[PDB]
């Protein structure tokens, strides 16, 4: 077995969406979606905290999440500058629970 | 970061006008270019925007159907065609560009134009 | 090239859903979906085998899957205790083929 | 930190769909979806470049992707022979933007 | 002590009754608390449940719209408000908590209350 | 020898004819077995096919509802049950098999049959 460096980050991305990032070997990041997204239009920047420097990718990463109890889906873009772009459908005032595992390389 | 504007100016009501804006560079992914509308005495608002990477647009409900935004290709430029100009459209229009998607928030728009006056008369 | 320990498990999760789990370096797991799901309500425990101890995560992991030949989606929760929760829409008597790759960490 | 080999390949899969593959440690591959899919039927082979030998998995892998600004999704099968199979719904003449991060083991 | 039940007892027809159940400890993710319905001689059935992680509920067809389950916050408690009580709803209601989601099977509910008698007069 | 074909021949309009095809080996995932339709003078086109891995079929618009394709199990065989045969279905039918999904391209179909004359007369 090979042991590796492990770094952790929670991001309150905004609009109810919660991100749980785990970065292993300073390369592989698995993002875990949590919380409930509401009041966001497609392609809009999310209105919360940006991703911290040690977790920002070199190139844009699209991560697919799922709406719990539905057949509907979404994705977010984590930009190299740390911003998070919502790329699901437009969501009204009613919050929908958001879940899913996505992974990306930083380097 | 650095933008240059052209067009605008005075125009008869019901008439047409074309705004252009080009960026010197691209700052990152989800590259967006558009215009902010600042009504005299009132707050600035995102009136029009185009996502370069996704080829998708956002229009304010006040200008939907009347205003159109399109790019070129190897030019890094965005056009705004303004038709059926109402007297309430007269404002200083600011070109804005950012990486990260659409935002109503003036802050972190890597480029911000010096502004071009669009006056609608009789 | 670096060599790491590889373990393998197939889980008949219940309701038709088949899972193929591959664990490399005793940490990173990539789940492959197979079979066809049917007769499961949203948020319900799946009526088959629980995930074996070696493949259990330390914390909950939601894995997104896809229904073949459709635009509709689903996701499942592998709980630390071994049980799998269905978090897609309510599926009736007609079986729908289920596919996808999802990855999670154990440590 | 541990250093691992990295290989890179862009694949014009056909129909407008573009895959960016990154192979780390001759095992873990992350596929990034780009472009706009159009004119492709459910279950049909994509009409473009096949995945090159060094990136071909030992067994079929399903990678889930998401349609931008919608709540609909797709998945593709990377076959061991290099061919890519479309497994989303039938798409008409109008292209839909396709994004997503999916991962699979080669070994 | 795994679970603590309160409330219940005697009630008139078309009336209302409240039930409470707190848990001393969480056993893991997809934490669910709810109630089972055993009619006099009949097979016990899951009548109502709530997921704490997902904020979603299950109701049985027979009690749909009449019964309401809710929580507070960190209280680790589930509240059952019962309305429009029919004489065929008389039962001993058992509280049950498990990690893993909704289940019909009495199987593994890490917490299983002693039960509370609920009788409906006409 | 990859594929072995049987059945076919002369049939009356409105009648029925059955085609069969077994494959010696499976070349990989997304395994498909089907039939091509080459009309005398025209281009060969995929008319019917079955994905083994997904238990899903394809039918050309002209043969939809009329033709049916089914397998066995531990046989690696695909049957084509043709019904309501029209005089415009007079063609040589090539059995085909490949790994990677449905294709109209006479390409990486790892197996290609020698054909069979299907004739619909008066």
């Amino acid at each position: 077995s090979i042991d590796v460096p492990v770094q952790t980050l929670t991001v309150e991305a905004g609009n109810g969406l919660q991100l749980q990032l785990t970065k292993k070997n300073n390369d592989l990041v698995i993002v875990r979606f949590f919380g409930s997204v509401s009041n966001i239009q497609k392609g809009w920047n999310m209105s919360g905290t940006w991703v911290d420097r040690p977790f920002r990718p070199a190139a844009v990463q699209s991560l697919v999440g799922h709406f719990a109890g539905r057949d509907t889906s979404f994705h977010i873009d984590i930009n190299p500058n740390g911003s998070i772009t919502w790329w699901g459908a437009n969501i009204d005032k009613t919050p929908i629970a958001t879940r899913g595992n996505g992974s990306y390389f930083i380097k | 970061v650095q933008l240059q504007e052209s067009g605008g100016g005075l125009v008869q009501a019901g008439g047409s006008l074309r705004l252009s804006c080009t960026a010197s560079r691209r700052t990152g992914s989800n590259w967006c270019m558009g215009w902010f509308r600042q009504l005299a005495g009132k707050e600035p608002e995102l009136v029009v925007a185009l996502n370069f990477d996704y080829d998708m647009t956002y229009y304010a409900d006040s200008v939907k159907g009347r205003f159109t935004v399109s790019r070129d290709s190897g030019k890094n430029t965005v056009y705004l065609q303004m038709n059926s100009l109402k007297p309430e459209d007269t404002a200083i229009y600011y070109c804005a560009a950012r990486s990260g998607g659409f935002s109503s928030n003036r802050e972190l728009y890597d480029g911000w134009g010096q502004g071009t006056q669009v006056t609608v008369s009789s």
